[PDB]
């Protein structure tokens, strides 16, 4: 709907940490709609990006996408702006055709969330630890 | 989705003192203008005080001045008020509030609690 | 933030006009927020927009961005519903960069805002007179 | 007016600071008054100018226009002498035509005034968040 | 000499009117000097300008000049807020070499003074004959 | 600052001669400050000019040059106008870093001021002594 | 004369500084005389060179020229040694006819040094204005 | 800076004469109107002479017409006012004062003395 701000409780390895997202606006030339976190330095926040295929009449395949990056801070000796060390990526990609219903779309996203909460996907991706 | 709770609540003897305190989420806290607002036991709503973004213009009535005294902090998303002298009519709810995007306050969002 | 009504206080020379200004929704295509007064016919109108752009490929700065529009109108000899004879302006611009702190943005923001209430500006900008 | 010095108090987020400003003459090329900070050197200092243009066969209407720009100084190692990392900017333009009144343009300058402490600017302005 | 209000009295026909004219301040940009009358609306005021240019490699001759700008205004019909009618002129410039003494200027200075009150130029300027 | 009538007291070689100096506006093409001895004949003047750099925001060198002349008039038997025979001339000029402080250059000129006023110096001038 | 410790005294913006400087002999190839501060390490040393034209018998003008530098020490951070961050300089040029008298050379160098006392140069200097 | 210091002063008897002057530096004298204004020992002010930029238009009151007399020099930038006949009621410090650029004189500079 309309961007509102996002307040994502329980995360984290031991799920106490929150993350307030604040809307950012949309790219015109291409949808894109952001979400940021409040935090101080811009180059240094946690950024979130969806886009949605906007509905023709005559489009076949309708597609979302998410990305998540966030940014690590390094104050390096010798200088008084902290940059950025690394970034964590996260990007995903649903593909649905026209003729699909509400609940298919809603088993998708289930089913996504319901293995990143499974002990297969919080191995492979916190430890990692390739699944055999 | 503008939420505000109160902590502090209290049963105090008079002349005593008591700090009441607000949690403030769902909003950019340091924007707006905060208040707070009391409700006697006979239903009377009473203006107690207000502050501006940074907490630099603080505005009382006369029944209040010279012994409440309210605070911000702007990282913690906290709102403080220190009630001191307790004169026996300071019986109240002491609701917190969030001002319009204004100059002299109408409450738009409550926050129930002590 | 999010769109509400605004309501200014003391206004003019003499500081006793108040002014609000009612939400108009934001423009998608280019991220322009505006608020209006309360009139029915949409030229007599006090606006003000508001925007701000985020860093791109090509200016790589933060970009704030204030407008207001006021009409003075009256009505001519021989006419019957007011036309619009002036139209007083103003357009102010910040700019900054990515790794700047809040303090710095809230010290230029309250520097612009206690210049514009000094007598140096104050003179300048009512009665017309450069600095000498 | 005339160029005298400029204390300006309960400046910045918190309300507590003054910037003090001394003025450095007018530019015989632009016409354009200047000041800076109270101390200083040259290049580490705030600096404000403000220029008034009256009507020409160019351009009709008088503008009215403000610039205050301030860096950052980072102490690098090796030297004695700090650098400037950043710089943020501010520019306000009023423009008014010829029979234009006094209370028109205080309106103006007194609606800029007012509305930079109002929520949706704090919120655009120092925590770079736009409207929604 | 320093601008401060020049008050003018005994003009007109009847010789009972007077004229207070405000300073306005010096443009640094070509030297001219301004005064002007106490309105609100720019273009509603009479104003005076007077400057004084030095030799320079192409003139060699002090250049001294004075400009009076009447305009008359009116109300229209369908109309509210007055607008400029008419403007009456007047240019005078007084031209001098390097080695003229005080006395010679201030000759020439008293005898246009005294021209302008004698029979012939009342009734050139006045009532627009020519001598003859 | 702004230029005023500047009256310098106990000037000679016994120390009882007076100098007012009225300003002569500034030339708009190098920014150059006038002051000229209200002297009959105008070929006939002392003369001073005072001209500093611009403050840019990327200046690297400030440079401050005064300039005086003083002409000697002689009536030359067989013509009405005196002619000058004699120009005395002094040209100084004070060179500055950008991050230079008030107070280096207070030292440096009242140094010179006391150089001036010291015997080594009232004996190369006055007297054309070279310094052994 | 012949040179001699110059001790100058009431120097700076306070007027309370001293300056002792000692001679450091004459150049044979230009006759340009130097003076020289009691300071350690040579390279940091507040320094006056004088220069008097020699008195020929057909020479047509006589010529003075006087020189400041000071510089300032920097210790940077990794070295034993300070270096020189900044220079101050001074250069005064007197220009004079054959025929000029005594009483002329003392009134320009007492004129010269009045105006370094006086409030448009310890402004136009100190505190980099420019006189407009 | 205007300057105007005065001389003469005085302590005379009934039926005599004096001449005040004024030394007037700081600015063009003689492009200004200069005037003569005194203060009574009651605490009054009372103008006593105005002159013109050339000393051509000379004004006084009756009290004074007949028997007082000014006059300017510009090139000793000197302000002169001649008193005479002295009948007891001229008992006052008697200022120099720089007039307006105007028509009729409102004094914006004031010499102290006498």
């Amino acid at each position: 709907a309309k961007l509102e701000t996002v307040t994502l409780g329980n995360i984290g390895k031991d799920g106490k940490q929150t993350l307030v997202l604040n809307p950012r606006g949309v790219n015109p030339t291409n949808g894109v709609a952001s979400l940021s976190q409040a935090g101080a330095v811009p180059a240094l926040e946690k950024r979130v990006t969806v886009s949605v295929s906007q509905p023709s009449r005559n489009r076949k395949n309708y597609k979302v996408q998410v990305k998540i990056q966030n940014p690590t801070a390094c104050t390096a000796n010798g200088s008084c702006d902290p940059s950025v060390t690394r970034q964590a990526y996260a990007d995903v990609t649903f593909s649905f055709t026209q003729y699909s219903t509400d609940e298919e779309r809603a088993f998708v996203r289930t089913e996504l969330a319901a293995l990143l909460a499974s002990p297969l996907l919080i191995d492979a991706i916190d430890q990692l630890n390739p699944a055999y | 989705e503008v939420q505000l709770v109160e902590s502090g609540g209290g049963l105090v003897k008079s002349g005593g003192s008591l700090k009441l305190s607000c949690a403030a989420s769902g909003f950019t806290f340091s924007s707006y203008a905060m208040s707070w607002v009391r409700q006697t036991p006979e239903k009377r709503l009473e203006w107690v005080a207000t502050i501006s973004d940074g907490g630099r213009y603080i505005y009382y009535p006369d029944n209040v001045e010279g012994r409440f005294t309210i605070s911000r902090d702007n990282a913690k998303n906290n709102l403080y008020l220190q009630m001191s002298h307790l004169k026996s009519e300071d019986t109240a709810i002491y609701h917190c509030a969030r001002d319009s995007s204004g100059y002299l306050p109408y409450f738009s969002y409550w926050g129930q609690g002590t």
